[PDB]
């Protein structure tokens, strides 16, 4: 019937939530400002749907990394069969928008690898524009015939595997559909809310890598709903040997 | 030495039908309720009281001591295996591990002993066991702890000087590769472990393919660890020795509960750590349990004569003998021994803070009974004014051999708590230093916004302060403010100054040849008659005294007032370099502190307006 390895749904949302998309209508003006503008980045808010049943809720903060690319094409089917003469070349990423006020924000277990957290703080340093490295391809010398492989769709290639052969970089830079990405060093400062000042605040090191930098100014009001990654620190670069500590670090997923 | 099966079934019949009547006077099963509450998620932590195992098996506890990490494991399994048989539903998912693990036990099913078929016994956990140290077990000193204890449970007692803050360690590192389909797994136990390369599928296995593996983090197992360093308690350890610090590793949910300067009870497996001229190795306490105090929660005159007569006659005279006199300036030293530490608990944490200082090291060689201070005090740790460079106290962040990633540490203050706090060579301190001491003077608002330092110290111990004098003696001609070039207003947020002037006293100093002799010249130490006793009962008389926590009397404070009146109108009228102000104000109901409480008569109270009086008078025209 179905394979349950990835705990994904036929959309998770076509029975459920697709139907009530048809059955929330029954203001116009405010939802459909939404196609006119062409704004990217939806901006849902907190689900009160799930005080009625849990599992539509929890299913967008077990495994987020898996589901909200799902959202994204699902926004696309309906909004292409409708206004087909809208603007096509920005593609439209679900963000959640002021989502679950997680409780006891400095009290972060590690049980929440991968789960979506609202921090509330402020902003220290920002640093400069990082380009961030991902797979390239290389230059053939048998016959000058460019030979597509992984080219079909279907496959994972996770980057930092094959950073071989940087030379690629000086004349098929842009070819290679290997555009940049956007990243920005921020630190966030805990707001305990007038605490009687025991404990030492917690600094949490937040590396958005959407194209949504810089729009945080620093020192300021943080409602940053993100989701938790956590990832090896090598020992040292002469070896491959990694330690049993790992680093945590947050990626912004908001407007 | 012996048949695990066997004692796998005396531990499952031991949990399986122990109980008390100590709950309500009602028998509730008290493992068993643990026990279901595991299988059902609705508790993280187990601990086995190794109280109740002795209560029918003392050799089974014996055998436990012997061989910690084993018996620990053994535990472990026996939970695990019990554990299914209390399953009543399907998992509620509280997290993403129950989702991976109840999909893994659906698909092994599904395919309804091979060594390397199964999943390693820590990766479907979701429980940590731990154990708590038998009473029989006397507590034991960290320098008692060397290498033929390796491998005990033991229990030692401390103060936490070096704390990090909380992070994940991975215990399973979980492995897919793209070609099998399966999952790898690689239990981590050493601090340091190897990724994965080529991937040991049996798929794989036969065809010797590439197998090329990405390490993955989604249901790999994580659990809390912390690094701690802990040194000896101050009032045990030796005059002719110094402290040590043994390293101690805390994980599961007994984190977070450590504070520095804090007073823990550690207890755990004694184990040696490999690093990766011989076989070395360093030793590490992996806790198990960390204990606060459970009772917490809620005398005939014909024997002795000792709380009629006053402490001042007697208490001061068997403490620090062998100094030159000045018993009149001993006498503070006394409220000081006293300190704070009976406070309201309404939020005046100042009343621990007693920030004294003095004047002249070389005035009769007085620089000799500050560190008498520290050692004789019991709840106090020895301090060191410019023992060392400023990284001492703040923090900064260097390259590291052993370990030690961004770690925090603690400074003077923090190393002596709610105790008192002695700093020598005031002269020598830098400005930076000196605004430290005067962040304190502000009721501990430490708030800075520098990469280093964001702490917020735990000044709950009392400042003793000696100056130095400036290159030169006081001078009488000159007045302050003149004289001195520092400015007044910072030594004026000391309440207490002190200063000696070395007179030409001929008759005070022909006492002091004869005095200098008798210190170590015979037994007879205390004059008064007193017998010697022994020396480690004369702290122990001290602590009763503390334990009585009699009351100051309210009405009291009404009669001091009217006396104020006056005081107040004489100081300010001399207009002479000492001087006065409303910093008064605290120094009188603080003296009260230690005055009203000596006297335990609950009746009426008079004396006590003269003799918080008779304290003020010598502090009087101190010059």
């Amino acid at each position: 019937l179905v394979i349950w390895g990835t705990d994904v749904n036929v959309a998770a949302c076509k029975e459920n939530f697709q139907r009530f998309l048809q059955r929330f209508i029954d203001y116009m003006q405010r939802l459909g400002e939404i196609n006119v503008i062409g704004e990217p980045f939806l901006n849902v808010n907190c689900e009160h749907i799930k005080s009625f049943d849990k599992n539509l809720y929890r299913q967008l903060i077990s495994y987020p990394q898996e589901v909200i690319p799902t959202f994204d094409m699902a926004v696309n089917e309906i909004f292409f069969d409708r206004y087909p003469d809208s603007i096509l070349e920005h593609q439209i990423q679900v963000r959640p928008f002021n989502a679950l006020k997680t409780k006891n924000m400095r009290n972060l277990n590690p049980e929440d690898i991968d789960q979506l957290i609202t921090i509330s703080g402020m902003v220290i340093r920002t640093s400069q524009l990082i380009p961030e490295m991902q797979e390239a391809f290389f230059q053939c010398q048998v016959c000058a015939h460019t030979t597509r492989v992984e080219m079909d769709r279907g496959r994972i290639a996770e980057p930092s595997v094959c950073g071989r052969c940087h030379t690629t970089h000086s004349m098929a830079l842009i070819h290679n559909r290997s555009l940049f990405s956007d990243k920005q060093m921020i630190k966030l400062q805990e707001s305990p809310e007038d605490m009687p000042a025991g404990q030492t605040p917690h600094t949490v090191i937040l590396f958005a890598h959407n194209d949504l930098v810089d729009k945080v100014q620093p020192g300021d009001r943080v409602n940053v709903t993100g989701i938790y990654r956590a990832v090896p620190i090598r020992v040292n670069p002469r070896v491959s040997n990694v330690k049993s500590v790992y680093k945590t670090h947050i990626d912004v997923i908001h407007y | 030495l012996k048949d695990y099966a066997l004692e796998k079934e005396k531990v499952k019949k031991f949990l399986q039908e122990f109980y008390q009547d100590d709950e309500l006077g009602k028998k509730q099963f008290k493992y068993g309720n643990q026990l279901v509450r595991l299988a059902h998620r609705e508790q993280v932590a187990l601990y086995v009281d190794l109280d109740d195992v002795a209560e029918d098996d003392p050799e089974l506890v014996d055998s436990i001591c012997e061989n910690a990490r084993r018996y620990a494991k053994l535990f472990a399994d026996a939970v695990q295996e019990l554990l299914p048989q209390y399953k009543e539903r399907e998992v509620v998912n509280k997290d993403v591990l129950d989702v991976y693990i109840e999909h893994r036990l659906m698909m092994e099913q599904r395919s309804r002993r091979s060594p390397q078929n199964q999943y390693p016994a820590e990766l479907m956990r979701r429980f940590e066991l731990y154990f708590q140290g038998p009473s029989s077990n006397k507590p034991r000193v960290i320098r008692e702890v060397r290498a033929d204890s390796v491998g005990k449970l033991v229990t030692v007692r401390g103060i936490v000087t070096r704390v990090s803050e909380v992070k994940p360690k991975m215990v399973v590192a979980t492995y897919t590769c793209d070609q099998c389909g399966a999952e790898t797994y690689q239990p981590i136990q050493s601090p340091t472990f190897m990724p994965l390369i080529m991937c040991p599928s049996q798929e794989c296995q036969t065809n010797r393919s590439g197998g090329r593996l990405y390490l993955q983090t989604r249901g790999s197992r994580f659990i809390k660890f912390q690094e701690m360093k802990m040194q000896e308690h101050s009032d045990q350890v030796p005059v002719g020795n110094i402290p040590r610090s043994i390293t101690v590793l805390v994980e599961g949910e007994n984190t977070r509960i450590a504070q520095p300067g804090d007073h823990v009870s550690v207890t755990g497996i004694f184990l040696p750590i490999l690093r990766t001229q011989g076989l070395l190795s360093e030793t590490y306490l992996e806790a198990h349990r960390i204990v606060k105090m459970n009772k917490s929660e809620d005398t005939r005159e014909e024997l002795r004569q000792i709380a009629e007569e006053d402490f001042y006659e007697k208490l001061a005279a068997s403490i620090a003998p062998e100094i030159y006199g000045h018993e009149d300036v001993k006498k503070a030293l006394l409220l000081l021994l006293v300190g704070g530490v009976d406070q309201s608990p309404r939020g005046m944490k100042i009343r621990g803070n007693i920030n004294i200082c003095l004047m002249g090291d070389p005035g009769v060689a007085k620089s000799q009974l500050l560190s008498y201070i520290d050692r004789l005090a019991p709840r106090s740790q020895y301090t060191t004014g410019r023992g060392s460079s400023g990284v001492g106290l703040t923090a900064a962040v260097l390259r590291d051999s052993v370990s030690g990633e961004l770690t925090l540490e603690g400074g003077a203050l923090v190393l002596a708590d709610q105790g008192v706090c002695c700093i020598d060579e005031f002269d020598k301190m830098a400005e930076a230093d000196r605004t430290a001491i005067h962040e304190v003077m502000e009721q501990q608002t430490i708030s800075i916004a520098k990469a280093g330092i964001l702490t917020t110290l735990n000044a709950r111990c009392s400042i003793l302060a000696a100056a130095n004098p400036a290159y030169g003696r006081y001078n009488p001609r000159r007045s302050l403010e003149q004289n001195i070039q520092l400015p007044a207003a910072l030594l004026s947020r000391f309440d207490l100054l002190w200063l000696i002037q070395d007179r030409p006293d001929r008759d005070n100093d022909l006492r002091l040849a004869q005095h200098i002799t008798y210190v170590h010249q015979h037994s007879r130490q205390p004059p008064s008659q007193f017998e010697p006793l022994d020396m480690k009962l004369m702290r122990r008389y001290i602590a009763m005294c503390r334990e009585k926590q009699p009351m100051v009397p309210e009405s009291l404070a009404d009669y001091i007032t009217a006396a104020y009146v006056e005081m107040r109108r004489e100081a300010w009228a001399s207009k002479d370099a000492t001087y006065t102000s409303a910093r008064t104000l605290l120094a009188i109901l603080r003296l009260s502190t230690a005055l009203a409480r000596l006297r335990m008569v609950d009746v009426v109270e008079k004396e006590d307006v003269n003799e918080a009086i008779r304290l003020m008078e010598m502090s009087k025209d101190s010059l």
